[PDB]
């Protein structure tokens, strides 16, 4: 139980890109995978937006069990038939309705919010919640598009220093924050392909 | 003035003769573990 608050646990999440070979042969491509250090959360303020709901707000409010910062390193290495998703899954003891809200920011300044309502399903003494193949947006595939064109690593990993991307994932009912994640990324070089740490966010 | 959108950002690591983005510290210079500069 990594990413977990008190409320919440994320077992599973992936971007993918999957393409169709053929009507029976699919091939599937991780650029990025989940299936605890702490960070001094005002290190990355900077980097995601402020203001009312922004990250601060958000930590102020708490639980401070809720917060947590992920470092990929994605893994870029790959080839009309193309779908770009995202997967998650989350358990909770909770029967609620849950919104999973995800911003892509540049600058620490959002550039597009993609939100999802979820319900609960029974599984085994526990409440499964899961996105399964969401759509990811267009600015990300162009800026997936744009990042392989590049042709210097490290020009990528400079570009990447400046994109984040947080996701707040609340009872819709009552706004409780479940879980608040923050993702950096690098480029993966390993041979091993993508990799993550996963820390948690504290006051200092 | 600096400017945020995607062209500029993709740009000014391009051609850094012109990029015309916000300066900001690099995460290597920040106070963060060694964890998140060094993959498992
Ligand atoms: C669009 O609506 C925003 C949805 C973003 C979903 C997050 C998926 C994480 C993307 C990882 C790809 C790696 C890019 C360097």
């Amino acid at each position: 139980r990594s990413v977990a608050s008190s409320k919440l646990w994320m077992l599973e999440f992936s971007a993918f890109l999957e393409q169709q070979q053929d009507p029976d042969t699919y091939n599937k491509h991780l650029f990025v995978h989940i299936g605890l250090e702490a960070v001094d959360i005002r290190q990355i303020y900077d980097k995601f937006p402020e203001k009312k709901g922004g990250l601060k707000d958000l930590f102020e409010r708490g639980p401070s069990n809720a917060f947590f910062l992920v470092k990929f390193w994605a893994d870029l290495n790959t080839n009309g038939s193309s779908f770009y998703g995202v997967s998650s899954q989350y358990e909770s003891p909770e029967n609620m309705i849950i919104t999973c809200s995800t911003k892509v920011c540049s600058f620490g300044k959002q550039v597009v919010e993609k939100v999802e309502t979820e319900y609960a399903r029974y599984e085994n003494g526990h409440y499964s919640y899961r996105i399964h193949r969401s759509p990811l947006c267009e600015y990300m595939i162009n800026f997936i598009h744009k990042l392989k064109h590049l042709p210097e690593k490290y020009m990528m990993n400079s570009v990447l220093e400046n994109f984040t991307i947080l996701q707040v994932v609340t009872n819709r009912d009552t706004q409780e924050t479940l879980l608040c994640i923050a993702y950096v990324f690098e480029v993966s070089a390993s041979e091993h392909g993508a990799q993550h740490h996963i820390f948690r966010l504290v006051k200092e | 003035d600096s400017e945020t959108d995607l062209e500029a950002l993709f740009n000014a690591v391009m051609n850094p003769k012109t990029a015309n983005v916000p300066q900001t510290v690099p995460m290597r210079l920040r106070k963060l573990p060694d964890s998140f500069f060094k993959p498992p």
